[PDB]
């Protein structure tokens, strides 16, 4: 259990398909639990579509924690992970 | 116009079916049973005796079914349709005459009843025998019903034809890797059925028997069977052949390797291993046990001091094993139709009755003993009361065996199921093809396709196309159109005739010359050698043709194995063939003229030797001509009609020889599911399920079989105007385009009729159910659930019943005074109508209620249609008539068949059918698509051109949506279409939450029980391969069975209510969600004492 | 069962032709084709409606339950 | 492993039979007779 500093991160700087699906699901679950949103809904009422809009604007406030097989991890905010 | 025999010889087929129908296997077998086998069973168990009172013998002198000698006329039977309505067995009493002695030296007869025999429909004993459709109407029976099945408890049960290996015949079968050669004979005598193997082990031939404890050296057995010279053993199993003698010398030497032997010594060696006989007659364990050891070794009963027959049988079997050892491919093929025998309903019922009669007689003897076992007051008066009360066991056993299909025969000691099946009433052809069905023997090692393969030897014996899909494929076979199943003929006069014809008996000949001439066999048993075997065979066939020997006796000469075989047993499949003599066919059209005139029926063609039955083995020697135009002098027989190779069901297909064969098999499956007309009394019937087409049409292109089997009288389908073109894009991958307003006018319309049966049963506390009801609300208005009920509490006839409404108001006593409600609710997605309510009583006195619910169905998207060529497909779109393309006359298709279904399926018969039907409607005539024949395509083209249409059936059409001429000519005309029973209305199912299993807490498994759709291991694999973990959790745990268990963190054992109940703390109890299946698994493991302790850890804390 | 009122395809009324077609076949016996053309059934769909119809109602009426 | 109780090798010998919860072996209502019917495991343990 040790956090690898943001300076030296070995994993991909690209959001994987699994990370995107999980981020959307988690953010949509949060929104369905009445979490505040950071985009203009424009008539949207569905949490998954709201979360897709937030991902398109890179405004989802979540962090990906990528555990290496040795036990260490590194944190990638959703904004910095490039899609 | 003079008869042309090259085309009028097919009339032998209608003449044949006029006297030997499609359901004749069943009818003949049941007639033979009730006419000879009952007498044979009675004679076998003629007397039943008791140990005490030798001045007492109870005799069985005569038996009969359905008729007393008090009245000349037969007994009154309840009509079969009345039995169908009241849920009774259609049965006749079993009358016997009894000689039971009185005490004061009195001998007398009687006519007593010992039960009821279920009567096969249209048998000798059936009331429907010889009724002329006016008696049929009065009896509420369809004249086109096949018969051949039973009605037990109101259910139509057919005893399916069973196919088994020939009994009492040797099958040689080699092997690879193992390198054994095994010859086995199944000796099925009347009292015993045993298998006598002749194995090969370490290069040495052995004998293996179930009774014998050890496999015996073969030379020991040949010595035990009187063949001790040890040189003739070589002359019996090898003859003069350097190879065979070399192979067998090892066993010859192993005879002495133990010791030198005499006959009695070998008998003692045999007898030292005969296991036991349940410790009875124990004083016989000596050399005197070999006798029953050897007379149990096969089906050849030796009852004297001669072992010639059995010794030569064993020697021939050993020779077969040796020939297989030297030259493989000299083994028998287990899937050859000559090696198969078909056992029938009569033989089945005979075995069943004999066993039930033995049990009846045992119990009756014991009851007699109990009655006469008193010191005083032992008057003989009325010894028959115990027969008046024990007679119900015969009736019960027969009914139970036919009803369940389970046959518990103790004498032969086998428990077989599936003997009887419910008569499928999906369609007229469905019932007909249910008859003529043959189920293959079990334990076939279904992993392989050996028996599943279609055999060339089934040509004209079993239908080449009528085999099911799914698991059963070749395991279920159907009789071909013109066949016959032989009957057991006595082998004694035939053996005498063989001796007369030049066969020197098997006891006059020496071993050296045994394999120098052909040996004559009789049911597989060698009965002598013959000089000039071909002349012997020819004289035997002349005797059969002139009527001196029975016509079902087959003779054939095998040339590799130098033998002349004569078969007399039943269960052989055979078909009539026209005899060809001197290069000429013997029918020559004068007999055809007489046949068409009315005299000279088919059996006269046998009584004059113009036709004869050939079984499969005789065809091994014949040389059959398909047509008279290709007879050569070397030929022996002529086909009566080559399309008879297809059965009844495959005879619906028009032009089946222009289709790829899987399409013909698919049509055999689909035609049985076609919705149409069931019977002329189909509205008097009250059946569990019945699909009826409103406006059945007979096909425009029929075949000879269709009119032979009367499918043109109860057709299942309609002649759809079909345009074969790509259209709208909803007709891709077999989907159909249906014309709205063809549907509006009644195309494809059908109704469902369903039956619900209730019994107002009676109870031990002098109580019974009631149908009280039809309660109202304050106004006096019936409540909604009783809206269509009527005063009696049984839904009114004619009224609509919706989902939730009651149509039988059944109240059950709360103490079976007070009546708990058990109403019969209609639970249907769509409303039904009540068209029949039948009130009646069953045989056991109690009221029976049947309510028939009818549901008119209109074709919709997803309804299934088929065109007799295996081109099924659902309705994919229903379009308005104006959107359909139209021709110059404004004709629009009722259906649009996509053209992409043709190039890969290669059903050219469907195109030929379209053209034939089109020319047929234009000309005013129904056309023919008979196999290997039918209406010629060029003649149909001539009709089309003469009527103004293109010869190829391609009309120029206008688009319905644009009005422009389509740039391609469209294949356009009538095609016969069947609406299949599979309607999306009965398939649509959706479950959100509903019943769960009490054990697993998982959604039920039944579409009727609102069950959920299983997510199996392969779907689980797919979801894992997607890497959808949360979806895995949601589908498997959360939305199937999520259980909030309490888990102790000290002991990994589930508690309850936050209570460890092993630590008794409530301190370490964690709350978590696991599948209830997992909770169940843990509680089951704890049962076996296994403790699957769960170790937990915080999800967080990193 | 009983003859359809309308041709399934064109919608032409063919239900008034069944008895007259039967009469043309039985009395003053003609071919089926000529009998069909004499009734005005020119389109082959209309000809089919009469030529292929099976009159099962006459058989079903032999089992009259209210005799 | 003999650190914990039941790690003894004598526990693998049937000396006490645990009777499973009736939920594991449920009794089905209204089967055949009006009298309630039981199931196989329960019948077997009654014999035991
Ligand atoms: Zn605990
Ligand atoms: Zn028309």
């Amino acid at each position: 259990e040790k956090a690898i500093p943001k300076d030296q991160r070995a994993t991909t700087p690209y959001m994987t398909k699994y990370e995107r699906a999980r981020i959307l699901g988690t953010r949509a679950l949060q929104i369905s639990m009445n979490a505040p949103v950071f985009v203009d809904l424009e008539g949207e009422t569905d949490p998954l579509r709201i979360a897709m809009k937030e991902l398109a604007e890179k405004k989802i406030p979540l962090v990906i924690r990528r555990y290496l097989p040795d036990g260490s991890f590194e944190d990638w905010s959703v904004e910095e992970l490039i899609v | 116009d003079e008869i042309n025999t090259a085309q009028d010889k097919w009339h032998l087929l209608p003449a044949f079916l006029k006297v030997k129908g499609l359901v004749k296997q069943h009818l003949d077998s049941f007639n033979y049973f009730v006419d000879t086998d009952l007498k044979k069973i009675i004679k076998a168990n003629q007397l039943i005796l008791s140990d005490v009172d030798p001045e007492f013998y109870l005799k069985y002198v005569d038996i009969r079914v359905g008729k007393k000698s008090s009245s000349s006329t037969k007994d009154y039977l309840t009509p079969p349709h009345e039995c169908r309505l009241r849920d009774m067995t259609y049965s006749a009493p079993i009358y016997v005459d009894i000689e039971y002695t009185r005490g004061r030296n009195i001998i007398m007869h009687k006519d007593v009843e010992i039960g009821r025999m279920p009567i096969m429909l249209r048998s000798n004993k059936c009331i429907l025998y010889d009724a002329d459709e006016s008696k049929m109407a009065k009896l509420n029976e369809c004249p086109l019903d096949p018969g051949g099945y039973f009605i037990v408890n109101g259910t139509e049960k057919v005893i399916l034809v069973q196919e088994q290996l020939s009994k009492n015949r040797i099958i040689v079968e080699a092997d690879e890797k193992k390198g054994i050669v095994q010859a086995s004979v199944t000796s099925s005598t009347h009292e015993r059925k045993s298998k006598t193997y002749v194995i090969t082990k370490n290069g040495k031939i052995y004998l293996k028997h179930n009774s014998i404890a050890e496999e015996i050296p073969i030379a020991i057995v040949l010595k035990a069977c009187g063949i001790l010279s040890d040189l003739e053993i070589m002359q019996l199993v090898c003859g003069n052949d350097s190879s065979y003698q070399d192979i067998f010398a090892v066993n010859l030497e192993e005879s002495s390797k133990l010791d030198i032997y005499t006959q009695q010594q070998a008998l003692e060696y045999i007898g030292a291993k005969v296991k036991t006989m349940r410790r009875q007659k124990l004083t016989i364990l000596q050399e005197g046990i070999e006798a029953i050891a050897t007379t149990v070794i096969a089906h050849l009963t030796v009852e004297a001091l001669d072992f010639r027959e059995k010794a030569l049988y064993i020697a021939m079997m050993t020779r077969r094993v040796v020939m297989a050892m030297y030259n493989p491919k000299m083994i028998d093929d287990r899937d050859y139709v000559g090696n198969k025998r078909l056992e029938l309903a009569g033989q089945l019922i005979s075995l069943l009755f004999e066993d039930l009669f033995k049990k009846f007689n045992n119990d009756f003897k014991l009851s007699i003993d109990k009655v006469l076992k008193k010191p005083n007051r032992a008057m003989e008066y009325d010894a028959l009361l115990s027969i008046n009360v024990h007679s119900n066991n015969i009736t019960s056993g027969l009914n139970r065996a036919i009803s369940t299909g389970n046959w518990s025969l103790k004498r032969f000691k086998m428990e077989r199921a599936g003997v009887t099946h419910v008569l499928s009433r999906l369609s007229y052809i469905s019932a007909l093809g249910m008859m003529t069905r043959i189920s293959s023997q079990f334990e076939k090692s279904r992993k392989v396709s050996g028996p599943r393969a279609l055999q060339p030897s089934q040509f004209g014996m079993l239908c080449t196309a009528d085999t099911p899909e799914g698991e059963a494929c070749g395991l279920v076979k159907n009789l071909a159109l013109m066949t016959h199943i032989t009957t057991d003929d006595e082998e004694e006069p035939i053996k005498k005739l063989c001796y007369v014809l030049g066969v020197e008996d098997i006891t006059l000949i020496d071993s050296a010359s045994l394999h120098l001439n052909y040996g004559v066999y009789l049911n597989g048993t060698l009965i002598g050698s013959i000089r000039f075997p071909t002349k012997f065979v020819t004289q035997f066939r002349h005797l059969r043709r002139t009527g001196k020997v029975s016509e079902f006796i087959s003779i054939y000469s095998n040339s590799h194995q130098m033998a002349v075989h004569i078969a007399t047993d039943g269960g052989r499949i055979c078909r009539p063939l026209i005899i060809v003599s001197d290069g000429q066919s013997r029918v020559k059209d004068i007999h055809l003229r007489k046949l068409l005139d009315g005299e000279l029926d088919f059996d006269d063609f046998l009584k004059l030797g113009l036709v004869e039955y050939l079984d499969v083995n005789e065809e091994n020697d014949s040389y059959i001509a398909l047509y008279e135009k290709d007879i050569v002098p070397s030929m022996t027989h002529l086909e009566i009609e080559p399309f008879t190779i297809l059965g009844a069901v495959a005879g619906l297909i028009p032009y089946p020889h222009h289709n790829q064969s899987p399409r013909n098999t698919y049509q055999c499956a689909m035609g049985k599911q076609a919705i149409g007309a069931i019977a002329y009394n189909q509205f008097k019937r009250i059946d569990t399920l019945l699909y009826l087409m409103t406006y059945p049409q007979q096909p425009m292109v029929k075949t000879k079989t269709i009119e032979l089997i009367d499918y043109d009288k109860l057709p299942a389908g309609q002649n759809a105007t079909v345009a074969v073109m790509s259209y709208s894009g909803y007709d891709i991958e077999d989907a159909l385009v249906l014309n709205k307003s063809s549907i509006d006018r009644g195309f494809g319309r059908c109704e469902t009729r369903r039956k619900t049966t209730t019994v107002l049963k009676r109870y031990a506390n002098h109580t019974q159910d009631i149908i009280g009801g039809m309660r109202v609300d304050e106004n006096g208005d019936p409540i909604w659930q009783h809206q269509s009920l009527g005063p009696d509490g049984l839904g009114e006839v004619g009224m609509k019943v919706q989902s939730g409404q009651i149509y039988i108001n059944k109240s059950v006593p709360t103490n079976s005074t007070q009546y708990r409600e058990a109403p019969v609710i209609y639970r249907g997605p769509e409303p039904s109508h009540i068209d029949q309510v039948m009130m009646s009583v069953s045989d056991n006195d109690q009221a029976l209620i049947k309510v028939l619910l009818r549901q008119n169905r209109r074709p919709e998207l997803g309804d299934k249609f088929s065109s007799r060529h295996g081109q099924k497909g659902v309705c994919g779109i229903i379009v308005k008539q104006e959107d359909m393309p139209f021709n110059d006359q404004g004709i629009v298709p009722d259906i649009i068949m996509n053209p992409h279904g043709f190039p890969s399926r290669m059903t050219v018969g469907k195109m030929i059918e379209l053209i034939s039907g089109k020319a047929g409607v234009l000309n005013g005539t129904l056309e023919y698509g008979t196999c290997f024949g039918g209406s010629k395509l060029e003649d149909m083209s001539k009709i089309l051109v003469d009527q103004g249409f293109n010869y190829s059936g391609k009309d120029m059409l206008y688009s319905g949506i644009t009005g422009e001429c389509l740039q391609a000519y469209i294949f356009f005309g009538p095609i016969y279409y069947q609406k299949l029973k599979h309607m999306v209305l009965d398939k649509m199912h959706a479950r959100a939450r509903g019943p769960r299993a009490v054990l697993t807490r998982q959604p039920t498994e039944g579409r009727s029980r609102d069950g959920g759709l299983r997510l199996g291991e392969m779907e689980r694999d797919c979801v894992i391969a997607y890497g959808a973990s949360q979806l895995l959790l949601e589908r498997l745990m959360i939305s199937s069975d999520a259980f909030e268990v309490d888990v102790c963190d000290k002991c990994g054992l589930m508690g309850y209510s936050g209570w460890c109940t092993t630590c008794k703390s409530a301190e370490n109890i964690i709350k978590m969600t696991i599948p209830y299946a997992a909770k169940l698994l843990f509680q089951e493991l704890l049962s076996m004492n296994i403790a699957p302790r769960l170790r937990l850890e915080d999800i967080f804390q990193q | 069962m009983i003859v359809p009122v309308r041709c399934f395809s064109c919608g032409k009324v063919v239900g008034d032709k069944w008895e007259s077609y039967l009469n043309l076949l039985q009395e003053d016996e003609l071919d089926e084709g000529t009998a069909l053309s004499r009734l005005g059934l020119k389109r082959y769909c209309c000809r089919r409606m009469i030529l292929t119809h099976v009159d099962l109602i006459e058989k079903f009426l032999r089992y009259n339950p209210l005799e | 492993d003999a650190t914990v109780p039941s790690g003894r090798p004598e526990t693998y010998i049937w000396r006490y039979l645990p009777a499973p919860p009736v939920c594991i072996r449920p009794s089905v209502m209204m089967q055949d007779s009006p009298a309630s019917n039981e199931d196989d495991l329960t019948v077997k343990l009654t014999e035991i």
